């Protein structure tokens, strides 16, 4: 055939890919968080966003820092072959790698790792993204007039 | 408005 | 040219290329929400997708939505601590290849 | 529609707006140099900047410069814990526009 | 005129800007920092890359943490106005958020915030470019056959 | 190869 160049990730497999959405509104009264109120919103405007896109999106509300490991890791455990893609969502607290399961704090980088290329070899090559809306830290932004 |  | 470390008989690739980070703030910062609305990034981030996921390659689109979340939104408060504040989304990248959700 | 904090009358953009961080590797990871030719980083970074500033995105360049780097590159040691490693290089961006080095 | 979007920053000022070059090869024996062989191919590599992009390269060898601080500070201090945007490239030893000087360690942040947009007004809206060669920590990557 |  002509010239390849691949400067650009294949997405016409079968399927984009999984998008993950983890919505935490609610915190258990033992930790002192409060609740996220508007979180909703971001959570069906991302269903909807991504639906588009034509994104399997699962969605999934109010997890306790065990069961967004237990997602996490079973979700890096299925076959990906046929999906070009994997999509993760996270709304809640946080703090500087760190987000908010409902009873208590999850290292980002735990998340992340069961994608890892090799730890997840159907995703090997193919874009994992993780968005994230949660606090990085307690700084303010005084700006600019431009 | 609320933080995170 | 020859060297120890180029042109490896069997290719790899790091373990952690091929993530994207889409963070909502800086490193260090809080990160805004309104009550009503939603978050001002997921906010931005939906809409930029809306209107440009079929023309802009992702990249692209997330720079659409740092302009969007700097310019268009600031704090209000009733406690002069958190009022009239400021927030600027960080685009993580360790990808390897450019990424168009169509094709 | 109308809100709190959104269209204000006096405009603001953040103060940590419009930088953008090239990290020659991922967080929280050694970064490879080669004493002989220099830093895969670098190495790789100028050879995509004297290829593509001429005719690619900034944002676009570096994710050249993330390909390069994370295939081509693999570390050489007598020490067995620092060899065959890789490396990713990490763009974050806060950048609010495209960026070409051209006009 | 015609509709304009803005899409992109505009760099046709008189000048592209600035290119610091901070090269640190050679540390104070009382850091116990090892020298950076090879760091002159790099800086030299920089130097002409950036000459032919048009931008004003400007070399420092061997900075202590001071005169880092010192450098970036009277950059800073610059009028940027007649210039599109502004680098600086950093190499040297360092761990995460943290760059080097022969004689000790500077935050990153320290460096940075001479050019926030509040600080460096001639440079509000451009883009400021930080491009860091030095490392972020100690893991090593072990990679995956593709 | 050394790191930085």
């Amino acid at each position: 055939s002509g010239i390849s160049l691949d400067n650009s990730y294949k997405m016409d497999y079968p399927e984009m890919g999984l998008c993950i959405i983890i919505n935490n509104k609610n915190f258990h009264k033992s930790t002192g968080m409060t609740s996220r109120s508007g979180t909703d919103v971001d959570a069906a405007n991302l269903r909807e966003t991504f639906r588009n896109l034509k994104y399997e999106v699962r969605n999934k509300n109010d997890l306790t820092r065990e069961e967004i490991v237990e997602l996490m890791r079973d979700v890096s455990k299925e076959d990906h072959s046929k999906r070009s893609s994997f999509v993760c969502v996270l709304l809640s607290h946080g703090e500087e790698g760190i987000i908010f399961g409902t009873n208590g704090p999850v290292d980002l980088k735990k998340i992340t790792n069961f994608f890892r290329g090799d730890r997840c070899r159907s995703l090997t090559g193919k874009p994992k993204l993780f968005i994230i809306q949660a606090c990085r830290g307690t700084e303010l932004d005084c700006g600019i007039e431009t | 408005d609320e933080v995170d | 040219a020859s060297g120890v470390d180029d042109d490896m008989a069997c290719h790899k690739i790091p373990v952690e290329a091929d993530f994207l980070y889409a963070y909502s703030t800086a490193p260090g910062y809080y990160s805004w929400r309104n009550s009503k609305d939603g978050s001002w990034f997921i906010q931005s981030l939906c809409a930029m997708l809306k209107q440009y996921a079929d023309k802009l390659e992702f990249m692209h689109i997330l720079t659409r939505v740092n302009r969007k979340v700097a310019t268009e939104f600031e704090s209000f408060s009733f406690d002069a601590t958190f009022h009239a504040k400021k927030q600027i989304p960080c685009i993580v990248s360790m990808l390897t290849k450019e990424l168009y959700f169509y094709h």
